[PDB]
């Protein structure tokens, strides 16, 4: 029916738009780790989604310059959490702030 | 009396002084260095007359003094004066004081045809006295859970007629379409068609049914400017009672007195705090007298608030460096000297929070690339008719925009090029988006 | 969207109505009509866009009309534009609401280059809802008992410098030598060098020990200018405490929201509110843009306070018709229409107290006839060296104002031509006081 | 001795310049009248001299417009209380103010 | 030393009488306050503890072992919401209570009602995931004992149920009002 | 784990540090820079240890740094450090808090001896937060009116014994006298 | 019916004091807009002998939640109905 909005609930950032390609993960983590900041994987199940820590897994990727092993330890986390939202961090340690936060699997 | 005990080309200005730059133009004839010596002079002692009482005091020591004279490029009668003053000129933590000396008199002077304050250097020990931001940027973002990507706005129209209850139903609309703020016009007070009480109350039931649909955080300013401080301190109570996150006041027109007490108001009650610059353009916008917006906007980070307008968008204020420049005023920590974008002073702000930069005023979809190439991450976007301009509605309107700004971002992120592949950034996204897809064919383009 | 909507030449003013007047001259080419109408638009209703709700509002009922163009007079290119507003549109009582939305936008706005509010009529049913001054000049020269004559003031020298105690050292001499009245400067607020509860105990006693000792009341306006509303009321409450009569405040650096609730608290409490209209030239003074001072003074009437600054004597602000148009506003009960002394409207204020009209700046002792012809008794004049400038000080330098003046009204009342004569009412009244002798040698001539 | 001013208990208006000479109280009288004020005449003892309210005498001449009657109610006041200070006032109806208000004689 | 000497229920006095003033008496190069015996008339007249062990016990449920802490680090430069991440690990974990560190009071990098609002997210979100009560000692110390108040009602109704002060820096007389506002609050 | 990244000789401090001096003597055979770098590390971030969160902050930018090591003349063991520490480390107008932060916890550690906290130097951006003397001299004279020569003052004895009103007897006898 | 109205004569008589029909009312009116699922209400008469025992009735209504009060104007007096007419304002009652 046009036009008749429905409201849907939706995460946060790049919410609106549908799923990333694998492609578009490289290149947002590209971007990440080219400003300088630190990845950051986190989960929580769909219904927790609203509390303010999410789950870390496992430690906050402190001075890594390779993104062939980011795009391998979403797939862990994913595998190891089939039913879990998967967000992917960008920690900014001058400014004590985040850089880049979206969900990047949304959990089966 | 003749001066030129106010021009010391040999003086270098302490760490603890304010230093100030005037635009300046003197009547015919005169020399420079006497001219700068009397905005020396009438803004500081003005004097000096011939008086007993005069010589009570070191005179000497409490003077203000000019230490350089510059030419402005591309005039030729006009200078640069800059002058310093003593830090124990002013009241501490006082921006109502710095302000009434500097500006209080020398602008009736009639010596002066033309005078325009450009720039004030504050210095560290004046800063730590001041309240500053309540919250600034990175604490606000904590608080909203808001991160990557700057915020969305708008402002609820028609501004004169709505009850307390239509009002409430056009809030709920543009909020569970996407956008996470609406705005109290400035005129939006008490009117007699709407009383403050009955629009606080059902916005706060609008806010509060649009939060838990979406999943997300949303607010609504609500303008607290009223008549007696009493009053402003009473609809600031009333809006922490009903659980809200933002406020609103206008802080040219209620006063830099109010505005600081409402901006440490806000701090003991964790409460945000979003400033309007109403009647700027009285004082601002003419391009050889009056203030620079610019250090109105120095003495608001300096006062509180946690977001300012700057605007103002149609297609945009505009030049785009004298913007940029106090852009990073607002933000930055510290902020070097660059004539191009007009900081004629290093400025540090040492650990003082940042303000969020605030567009405004007839942005549309069209505008993302060129509003998210220019401000960054750390700024607002509110459009008064940009949602609701939508021939679907409200609720569809919010939710064109919030997918072209999410698409601008990702954009930008993978490196691609925003203000100049804009058109690929947006029909791409109408594919996976119908509402964007019908706000694309009529703001075009 | 074309205008032409709020261009009603036919619509006639109802009593409740709140007009305004433009001087305006817009683009090369677009006729007066079309350029008048989106003055009205800009500062109303700002529309018409294309929503779908502004049709859930009768639009037409809160739309500002523009019913007459008129020429300037030796212009061409610029036109006067009357608009009309309804009373529906502003908050009660609330001066800060009715310049907001006045002049809160339309001066941005790109199509005009040059737009002033020159004038603004007042309706009867906003007038009563306001504060008004605290006492008046009727109640004013009850409590302090002063007939027949204008008032006497000085402004302490030097400004910056002086303890708590030589600055109530300066105070007494010029109080106990014949003025009434001294004045804190605009910047004096807490410095370090001079902190306010020093500066407010030891200026109690110099003015305890005056009044003691000649026999007539007499009084200090203390600066309660402050950084917040809390500190304000603070230092207002400590000056009552102390048994002073009076105190001062700056409105447009204060902000009109802190200046009505100091208003309003001194009516409670039985004060004095003198005005200092700093940062006035910054806006008032370019005479085709910014507000004209005529409209602040207005605003300042209806917000409160008992004096205000109006100047500027050197020899005097100069037209002489222009301050004895807005003198008449300050002062009169109802004020005709007068084009020469542009007063565009009829303005009644009923029962409403008037304001003190205070002359500053430069004062010496033979402009005492020319400023006892322009501006009458219910006027205050302020000098800050014509008493300190005296070659045997404070003292004697006040006691030649007193009988220069005091033989100026003498003279008036008996049918003699101050303004004209002035040469032998002063050398006849020298003949009488040798402090008066000596000072018109000094200041000659 | 130059310059040494020494302060002096004065009463308010007119209190710098000399004694008014007769001829000076016609003219202050007339131009009371002619603005169309009310003449009043009061007293009271040099030492009560800042009470709030003197002594009247007798009954505030509501609608004279001849001076040559105050010019003698004056020498009355004046006779009858050889210690007292005499004043003259110049009721405004309309604005419920004085106009005029000034010390006639001292007080023997 | 007879009972006269000092005031009831005041340890600041009894000190500034004791070591007040002998230890700069010149006849004596060496001098150390080894003990001191209070008798029991003085010892009720004085507050004592807010709660107590077994009162501490009885109010968190912890019995038979002794607690666990932990004091966050980096000490200086974490935001309100970086520390609240790091308390929520390591009370999740199975620690029960975590430390402010002595220096952390309201410096610029962190203000306190950011952090007391940020840590009373992560003690309450790891209190009902593991199913045991959880703490951590907010620093109310401050400048003046206005504020140091203030910090306290703030933690108290953000619904802690533990706070901490420096008592050598910030004076007996200061310690000795936050240690009788906390019985009346019941706070720890 | 090893310091000498607080020992910065080459640092030049800002106008806005606190800086400090610290009369030390450490244990024997470690060379100064280690042990002034120990009073810089154990007075501001007192580290590094080894986890994941101290990475989440610029901790080069709270560090203190010791700047400068000089020699107490008439005494070889000990040396003068002197650390700079940057504004932020404290609240403002809090002297509880800068000493807490100082004196807190260095005098506890266990590879120094001897610490004698000497001098410290405040910021003009410091000293503007706090409330300062209430009145101050010049004031102090003005109310009281005394000008030109030193005030005297007597206390009152015996401490211990007097009423209320012998109190009052004695205090009364001393200021009648001069 | 929505509305239900407590009588003029009924103030605090011996045989019913205010706070006890104040409370039990409430009770009354929040369990039947529940079960009917549409907002219902009670008049309470604060009328009484002293206008600190009136603004008292209205603040204990306006804590039980109830939307509506009640008032005698022309025994009471406008003085009181004045006041009580902007404490309602303040406070968002009928
Ligand atoms: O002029 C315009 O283009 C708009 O009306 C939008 O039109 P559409 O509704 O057709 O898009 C602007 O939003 C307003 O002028 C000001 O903005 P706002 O009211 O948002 O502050
Ligand atoms: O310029 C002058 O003529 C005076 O200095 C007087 O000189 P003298 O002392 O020689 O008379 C004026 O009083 C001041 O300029 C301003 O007035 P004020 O300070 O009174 O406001
Ligand atoms: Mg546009
Ligand atoms: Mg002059």
């Amino acid at each position: 029916t046009v036009g008749d909005y429905q409201t849907v609930a939706t995460l946060e950032t790049f919410g609106f738009l549908p799923p990333m390609t694998q492609d578009e993960i490289y290149d947002q983590i590209a971007y990440i780790i080219a400003q300088g900041w630190s990845p950051l994987i986190e989960h929580v199940h769909p219904s927790r989604s609203m509390a303010t820590y999410w789950s870390y897994w496992k430690l906050p990727f402190f001075g890594e310059k390779d993104l062939g092993v980011i795009v391998s330890e979403l797939e862990a986390c994913h595998r190891a959490y089939p039913d879990h939202h998967v967000r992917l961090v960008g920690y900014d340690a001058y400014t004590q702030s985040q850089g880049a936060c979206f969900v990047v699997f949304e959990g089966r | 009396e003749y001066r030129d005990t106010y021009w010391t080309p040999d003086y270098v200005p302490l760490d603890t002084d304010l230093l100030a730059c005037f635009k300046c133009t003197g009547q015919e004839g005169v020399p420079k260095e006497e001219v700068a010596a009397a905005v020396a002079a009438e803004s500081s002692t003005g004097t000096w007359s011939t008086v007993w009482s005069e010589l009570l005091v070191d005179l000497d020591f409490y003077k203000g003094r000019c230490y350089r004279i510059e030419d402005v490029p591309g005039d030729k009668e006009a200078f640069y004066a800059f002058i310093a003053y003593p830090l124990d000129l002013f009241e501490e933590g006082s921006v109502t004081n710095v302000l009434t000396s500097l500006v209080g008199n020398v602008f009736g002077f009639k010596a002066l045809r033309h005078l325009r304050l450009e720039d004030i250097r504050f210095p560290m020990a004046f800063i730590k006295t001041c309240p500053g931001p309540p919250n600034g940027i990175c604490v606000e973002r904590d608080r909203m859970n808001k991160y990557g990507r700057p915020l969305l706005g708008c402002t609820i129209k028609p501004k004169l007629g709505l009850s307390g209850k239509n009002y409430g139903r056009v809030v709920y609309e543009c909020l569970r379409g996407g956008l996470d703020f609406t705005k109290d016009d400035e005129n939006i007070n008490s009117q007699p068609f709407q009383r403050w009480q009955n629009r606080f109350e059902f916005v706060a039931e609008a806010v509060a049914l649009a939060q838990q649909e979406t999943g997300e955080k949303k607010g609504h300013y609500l303008n607290c400017t009223a008549a007696t401080p009493e009053e402003m301190y009473e609809r600031a109570e009333f809006a922490k009672e009903l659980g809200q996150p933002i406020i609103m006041h206008d802080y040219i027109t209620g006063g830099f007195t109010a505005n600081t007490g409402l901006s440490k108001w806000c701090r003991k009650n964790g409460m945000l705090l979003h400033i309007h610059r109403a009647m700027h353009a009285v004082i601002d916008r003419h391009p050889k007298h009056g203030i620079h917006f610019r250090v109105l906007a120095k003495c608001l980070r300096l006062s509180g608030g946690d977001q300012l307008h700057t605007g103002t968008v149609v297609g945009k204020l505009e030049d785009r460096q004298t913007t940029l420049g106090f852009i990073d005023q607002l933000r930055e920590s510290f902020i070097p000297e660059d004539r191009s974008r007009g900081n004629f002073f290093d400025q540090d702000w040492g650990s003082m929070p940042g303000v969020f930069a605030v567009a405004s005023g007839g942005i549309h979809v069209w505008h993302m690339p060129a509003l998210v190439a220019i401000f960054g991450d750390d700024s607002v976007l509110q459009f008064g008719g940009g949602t609701h301009g939508h021939p679907w509605g409200s609720a569809a309107g919010a939710a064109a925009n919030r997918v072209a700004l999410e698409a601008c971002v990702k954009a930008r992120n993978a490196g691609r090029e925003i203000e100049k592949e804009s058109r690929d950034i947006l029909m791409e996204a109408a594919k996976h988006s119908p509402e964007l897809a019908i706000a694309l064919e009529t703001w075009k383009e």
